DNA sequence: CTGGCCTATA
DNA sequence: TTTTTATAGGCCAG
């Protein structure tokens, strides 16, 4: 699978995410190691391929380095998976407190190959509230010879009690470029033919995480009976549109009435629960209409569709705006009385493509 | 605004108008 | 009682111990780095064994048995720390506590974590007999206004140096959360030995994370600055705080607004401050949001909230966090 | 709860198709409050757990009726709505349901009477259907609410109706007259504020709740021609809200009923406010006021938990607003 | 051992059963076809059927004297399913046991082969009521159950039920029960009870029923306690709140004349005659709907009008078809928000106030 | 016996429409790719769970990996029947628990019995709650070689996006009302059945998208027209009328003739049509109408027998009038609850019809 | 196998 | 100084 074959071994080898490596480098480097770190940010961006990292770096036969050589025993054991002194606990299954406290009676021994004990304690946001409570005594008191190293998706969840006894980086989602060179670099390795447009397809759709993206890739290339071409990617996208609901507002403010008739029938296939189209389109309407009143109503949220939100309430009268919402909010309203559900969107979308309400 | 346009009015019956006939007609 | 700031602690502690810790505020930032100075400063001074307890009502009257029994000399130094209840000391344990404000050695040293305390349940005897002896530590978080300070201070004592234009935009980002500011720091140091954080470089190692309650949406709609309340709810909603907490406290304003509004006419802007009770720093704030906003302006928000509460109690809807973004903007004209 | 005379032929009726063996087993009486349902139905329940009847009564001495007596009869089972709450749970139905076939613990039929169907949850009404419609041998059900139509579909089909209706007026008014000492115009207005049913009337008089109205009173008096209506909150922000909204309305109808000439009005006591009402509020606001007062009126007792001052004072700015000139006024819907 | 009409008359053969013709036809038909499947789904509204059909499906499959349409009722194991003795129809009140762990018990003993019986089946009655998982904890076994093993599945609201459920069932939509089908019914019923009638007063019923065969013994189980033994068209109009023509049409009249003092001082003799008061408006809502009808054709009234013919002609010819349309809307929004008014009586009071002023256009 | 099962599909080439995901399966068994993860998603009955089965069937044939397994070796026959020691189909609607998921980890180390791989297929998978979903994070981000991970779920929008990161997603569509009467075809005719041509078009539309939908219809179907799948029969138990009728009320509507529409409306009711139905049928024809107005390859495949005085309808009736008449049965529908009648409540909103008339309203005093 | 606690959905 | 409710599913320590 090219989402485990091209894990990052080297710290050259990892995509962005600079503001962490560097720290780590330089502390590393410079004799500065914070008993413990913790690593969050949106799944599958180096969280837990920068934890393994930081292990290889912490044991390295060359030395606490910056730059593992990946070759040596301790290395190439951790790249492997069994390393003596590396114990990367999977949090998630084991979360009760029964196995914290287990885990924490061998931590005081000392470490049988390498320089430090490194504890990888992976999705942590699971363990109970008293799991924690034993983390936190050993946080508290930690062993020289421990280094512990937190990864979660969803830091929130660990107590404060908790974060404010490790030194946490969060990792950035990634770049759309970033993305795509990565895929580039990784077709080109594995041979396999690609086009400029269809990796700048993926790298979208990834929408910033490194994983979704090889992931993505993966399929790709199954689609494409071992070609990565622009035919075939699009294509597969196509099959997993989020899309619909603001791609109908766009046609539907253009008037296109096919674009409609088409986009409507697409979403049909996605097996859509209709009212709940009406109330995307809605909530988009709304958001839009807002953007409208500050540049400052776009999410940290958004972003993935947002280039579009913008440019839509700039092209939009605002006025032209409260108009649609009207007439999808009512459309709405009578959903459960015009005949079929589709039907009432279809209809609804009618009135608010051509039609015009007097009252 | 007619008696009649009045009375749809009161009977919730809402009245529906063309504004774009252009992408209607047209296919 | 010596009176301290956090920042200021680290010199009383070393200068002397005393009896009594009383580690009091709100920040969970303060609170740590106070516990774990004095914590630090204990063991050094040949003290061992480390006990800790946390104080519910539920605590029997055996648990505080088993607490005054906990100090017999002699003894190898131990520190006992004891921590808090929401509402602070009530009556069946603010009779617990005089119990140990008589038994203090130089081989038992008392700390104590919790919020700040109704000023009553503060003067209550047995506090201020350990007075004399007693260190106590304000964790207050900063708000807005105070908070640039304490940033460029703390940045000072990691000898880093700050841009006024870098300051500005940490301030910005982990506002609420002082925590995630100084591991920021902390961050910002490893990234660059320099010590030089330019506005450039902080901008792009930093993620965005203030905590804020309810009260300070309100307060911002109140002043008219949209882009904060927008900002303000966006995070309140990833903290996910139940909207219907937004409501209510928008409400007890609110409907305090249309009805001075009116008032206003009759009598002086002051008079009706003074009827009302009006907390005094909020009074010049209410000003202004009184000042700019159209007794017709209230009655739409009066009714855009009430369409709000409906869609939210009674239609399970969903908007409900839209329906505020828009509420939100309306406050501001 | 109190037994009111106008029960002994409801009464009466009902126990003669028990007496026969022939009685229905789940009865659903539909009565107005104050009316008395509850006694109806305690006398019936009485009548049940009866191990040695003396006719239509009930005896005292027998080891059932001593226990029904003191409270706790282990057949005897009663969904009302928690102490602080006001809906009618499932899980407390679901209790019922269970017990309920556990072999009778004292050996005489059981009877399960809830207090008010009104208050039964979606799933706590439900919970009930199968138990209602063919329940264990020797067992009865028991019923009431305002509004059987309020009631769910299915449930309803399950039960017997009995309308419990209220005495004539006159009847009413002269009981009423016994009770209190108040001018006939104002029983004969309590009385017809409360849909005919005395006792409901009495009520108006006992509670906080009479000078009460006379203080919305005091309040409209001064609402209407300052064309202040947000001068109401204070009279209508209370507990009791959806009466006293009632009563607002019931103010506003009988203006109405003026501009038409009409006989009855409902506030037979102050005519003056009823007049004043007529005179400064054109027909037309009178009525889309009298509406939202009534839409009000259903949010604040059907949605759980909503809050009353953003309600009302809603409800009151709007209601100004109506007052301007050529403002657009509601015109109900579906 | 008394038990109401409404429980008595439960059907218990095939052919005791009323109208919903189409779901018995398909049934016998697959039973005899020998196409039988695992989920069978019933809806339509309160007592038209659903479960009585639901158990007397159980009956036929189970029946000692084979799988048959038309079970006996005579064996040991028809007579226990009548009963609700019978070991292997496990029904289960989905109402009242909704929870997911309630649930995954009757899954665990599916696996296990019926007693005493053929086929092991469930009845799982007031099914919309099943927590949201406990519905996804039966759609892999609900799909693929074991070959001894079927599911019954009646409910009121299917509306409710995922549509991952649905498409695992046959559904039978029952139809309301027609008017005259609960009549007649109604009538056999009284007499095989040995109660005296009067035709006329069976009409009544039936109507009421609103489609409702239980609502219809219901009633009629009413009528007899209020009628001291008979059911009789006297006690029954009585106890309906029927109405005498006249005052209805009084009433429209006094509407559309915009007569408020009228209006008003009409129901006030109304109430006091304790008129149902959604009858008041259903019937005025009626007689609208001839007035626009006669508009239409001349012929359209009845011969049932001739008291009134007069009248109605009248009320044809002057009144605007259009402007009646607001009369009836106005009224039939009236009968909707009845029930959540104050009272009954002024929901009434305020809807002929909000119809009254219509009359003059300008 | 039950269509809906007998016929779930036992090869690819069984598999109806879904050729972008039958597509990249067999692309990539015949291409070694092979993940760990499959996920599957659509709405109830498009092929997601017999798909599942058919990728660990092929996974396992003992003839080899391939996306042409054999259902002949003791390894597909066994799948088949779904006693394969190494196929471990949980139900996830009842595993849905931590502790539950465990379980299932704990014992996946272990090697499998008899196949080439332990293949967990976890159906209806949006059940699982928070906890066990995380705990299935990194076990399924790096199995052992021998393990492979079915997913599979109407809403794939429950799991946590920690899981979808992880495997290929595989979005089967709904499928083509084309599509479903193709299959209705064949298997009745395989199963030997009398069918009109018309009742399949019937079925399929009615299915709405599901091809189990439909084959649970047509089973229904079947015993309703007493083995026969006849029009008759699909249109009795629809609730439809064969469409003249209905479109013939339209029709005598919009030409403003009063006598026409009550008289059918009294034909209608002599064949107690369900009143609501009608309604329906009729928002249903205008709809249609008004959209053949918007683009015109736009009107139905289905309603040929129909299209010709359709299509005249869009033609001559000005937009801005269908809208009236759509509105008007529609608050119609909304009414009939209410109305006194269900008959009378129809009829009465034609009436309003009528005499809001856009061309010809009714004669006034 | 209880009582403390968190969550989702309508 | 921070709040709707009724009903369900669910994790967890001892
Ligand atoms: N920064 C990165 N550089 C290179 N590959 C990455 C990066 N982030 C994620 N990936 C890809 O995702 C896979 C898993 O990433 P991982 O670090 O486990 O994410 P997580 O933070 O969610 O645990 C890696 O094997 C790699 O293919
Ligand atoms: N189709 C019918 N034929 C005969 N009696 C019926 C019919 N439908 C309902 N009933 C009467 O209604 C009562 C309950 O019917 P039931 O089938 O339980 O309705 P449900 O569908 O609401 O569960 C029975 O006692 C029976 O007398
Ligand atoms: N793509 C398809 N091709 C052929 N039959 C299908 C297809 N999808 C569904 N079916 C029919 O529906 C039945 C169940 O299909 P299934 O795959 O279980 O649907 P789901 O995706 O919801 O689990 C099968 O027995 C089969 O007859
Ligand atoms: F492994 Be990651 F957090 F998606
Ligand atoms: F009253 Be039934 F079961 F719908
Ligand atoms: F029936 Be499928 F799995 F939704
Ligand atoms: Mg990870
Ligand atoms: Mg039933
Ligand atoms: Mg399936
Ligand atoms: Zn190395
Ligand atoms: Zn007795
Ligand atoms: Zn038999
Ligand atoms: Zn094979």
């Amino acid at each position: 699978v090219l989402a485990r074959k091209w894990r990052p071994q080297t710290f050259a080898d990892v995509v962005g995410q600079e503001h962490v490596l560097t720290a780590l480098a330089n502390g590393l480097s410079l004799g500065r190691i914070h008993h413990a770190y913790l690593f969050s940010g949106t799944r599958g961006v180096g969280k837990t391929s920068i934890a393994r990292l930081l292990a290889k770096g912490l044991n390295c036969e060359t030395g606490i380095t910056a730059t593992p050589c990946g070759v040596c025993d301790n290395c190439r054991e951790i790249e492997q998976g069994r390393f003596v002194d590396l114990i990367e606990i999977d949090a998630a299954s084991r979360t009760k407190v029964e196995d914290t406290r287990d885990l924490l009676d061998n931590v005081q021994y000392a470490p049988a190959r390498g320089r430090f004990k490194v504890y990888l304690i992976d999705e942590v946001h699971m363990l109970s509230r008293h799991s924690f409570n034993a983390l936190l005594k050993t946080l508290e008191e930690p062993p020289e010879h421990v280094k512990f190293l937190l990864a979660t998706t969803d830091p929130q969840k660990l107590p404060v009690t908790i974060l404010s006894r490790c030194l946490q980086f969060h990792l950035k989602a990634l770049d759309v470029e970033q993305i795509r060179h990565q895929l580039e670099h990784i077709l080109n390795e594995e041979h396999i033919a690609h086009e400029p447009r269809a990796l700048q397809l993926l790298a979208r759709a990834a929408e910033g995480s490194l994983r979704d993206a090889l992931s993505l890739t993966d399929q790709a290339i199954a689609s494409g009976d071992g070609q990565v071409s622009t035919q075939a990617v699009s294509a597969m996208l196509g099959t997993l549109d989020d899309d619909q609901a603001l791609s109908l507002v766009e046609a539907m403010v253009e008037a296109n009435g096919e674009r409609v008739m088409a986009l409507i029938n697409e979403a049909a296939a996605r097996g859509i629960e209709w009212e709940a189209l009406l109330v995307e389109m809605l909530g988009l309407l709304h958001r839009i209409a807002m953007v409208q009143l500050s540049p400052a109503a776009l999410g940290n949220d958004m972003a993935a569709i947002e280039l579009r939100m913008r440019e839509l309430a700039r092209t939009i009268p605002p006025t032209d705006i409260q108009l649609y919402y009207q007439t999808l909010l009512i459309g709405r309203k009578e959903l459960p009385y015009a005949p079929d559900r589709r039907m009432g969107v279809e209809m609804t979308l009618l009135r608010a493509l051509a039609f015009h309400p007097r009252m | 605004t007619s008696r009649r346009d009045w009375q749809l009015q009161q009977l919730g019956i809402t009245q529906w108008s063309l504004r774009r006939p252009g992408a209607l007609q047209g296919e | 009682m010596i009176r301290l700031y956090p920042e200021q602690l680290r010199a009383q502690l070393n200068e002397g111990l005393r009896a009594a810790y009383l580690l009091l505020g709100n920040d969970p930032l303060l609170l740590q780095e106070s516990q774990d100075a004095v914590r630090q400063v204990a063991a050094a001074q040949g003290f061992e064994e480390h006990h800790t307890f946390s104080i519910d009502p539920n605590t029997d009257w055996n648990a505080i048995f088993s607490l005054c029994q906990a100090m017999s000399l002699f003894a190898s130094r131990q520190t006992l720390l004891l921590l808090l209840p929401e509402n602070g000391p009530n009556a069946a344990i603010n009779e617990q506590l005089l119990t140990l404000t008589g038994l203090l050695h130089d081989d038992l040293l008392l700390i104590v974590r919790g919020n700040k305390l109704s000023k009553a349940q503060e003067n209550a005897a047995w506090f201020t007999a350990l007075a004399n002896r007693s260190v106590q530590v304000t964790c207050q978080t900063p708000e807005q206004a105070q908070l640039p300070r304490w940033v460029a201070a703390r940045a000072k004592q990691l000898n880093l140096e700050l841009d006024d234009a870098a300051n500005q935009v940490l301030c910005y980002c982990y506002e609420g959360n002082l925590l995630a500011l100084a591991q920021a720091l902390e961050r910002l140091s490893l990234l660059w030995p320099d010590g030089k954080l330019t506005l450039p470089r902080v901008e792009q190692a930093v993620n965005d994370a203030a905590h804020f309650t309810p009260f300070h949406w309100v307060d911002a709609l109140l002043m008219g600055k949209s882009k904060r309340a927008l900002h303000i709810l966006q995070q309140l909603r990833l903290e996910g705080s139940e909207p219907v907490i937004l409501l209510r406290t928008l409400q007890r304003e609110l409907l305090l607004l249309v009805n001075l509004k009116r008032q206003s006419a009759h009598t002086p802007l002051r008079a009706l401050f003074d009827k009302h009770r009006v907390w005094q720093n909020r009074r010049g704030m209410m000003g202004e949001a009184l000042n700019r906003l159209s007794q017709t302006q209230l009655r739409q928000a009066v009714q855009l909230l009430t369409r709000t509460e409906l869609t939210l109690k009674q239609d399970y809807g969903q908007s409900v966090w839209a329906e505020l973004e828009g509420l939100s903007l309306l406050l501001c004209h | 709860m109190r037994w009111y005379p106008w029960l002994r032929p409801d009464f009466e009726k009902l126990v003669a198709s028990y007496q026969a063996g022939r009685g229905h087993h789940a009865l659903l009486i539909q009565a107005l409050p104050g009316m008395g349902d509850d006694a109806l139905i305690y006398a019936l329940s009485r009548y049940l757990l009866c191990q040695q009847p003396q006719g239509h009564k009930s005896c005292g001495h027998c080891r059932g009726c001593q226990l029904m007596q003191a409270g706790t009869h282990p057949d005897y089972y009663t969904l009302a709505p928690e102490k602080g709450k006001n809906t009618l749970g499932v899980d407390a139905v679901r209790e019922v349901t269970e017990k309920l076939n556990e072999h009778a613990r004292l050996g005489g039929a059981k009877v399960v009477w809830v207090t008010d169907a009104a208050l039964l949850t979606d799933a706590a009404a439900n919970a009930l259907l199968k138990t209602l419609e063919e329940p264990p041998a020797e067992t009865w059900f028991f019923l009431a609410t305002r509004e059987p139509e309020r009631l769910l579909a299915t449930l309803r089909s399950r039960c017997r109706l009995h309308y419990l209706a209220p005495p004539p007026e006159q009847y009413a008014v002269t009981w009423l007259s016994r009770e209190v000492t108040m001018s006939q115009d104002a029983l004969l207005a309590a009385l017809r504020l409360s849909a005919g049913s005395p006792g409901a009337a009495l009520a108006l008089f006992q509670g906080d709740n009479w000078q009460a109205r006379e203080t919305l009173c005091q309040a409209l008096a001064y609402s209407v021609p300052s064309g202040d209506w947000y001068s109401l909150l204070a009279a209508l922000n209370h507990e009791q809200a959806p009466a006293r909204l009632h009563w607002l309305a019931t103010l506003l109808m009988d203006a109405l009923k003026r501009h038409h000439g009409a006989a009855q009005v409902t506030n037979v006591d102050v005519p003056g406010l009823v007049a004043e009402l007529a005179n400064h509020l054109s027909p037309s606001r009178l009525q889309a006021i009298l509406g939202d007062v009534c839409h009000i009126r259903e949010q604040l007792m059907s949605v759980t938990g909503i809050n009353r001052e953003l309600l009302i004072t809603d409800l009151l700015l709007r209601i100004e607003h109506y007052l301007q000139p050529g403002v657009v006024l509601p015109v109900p819907h579906l």
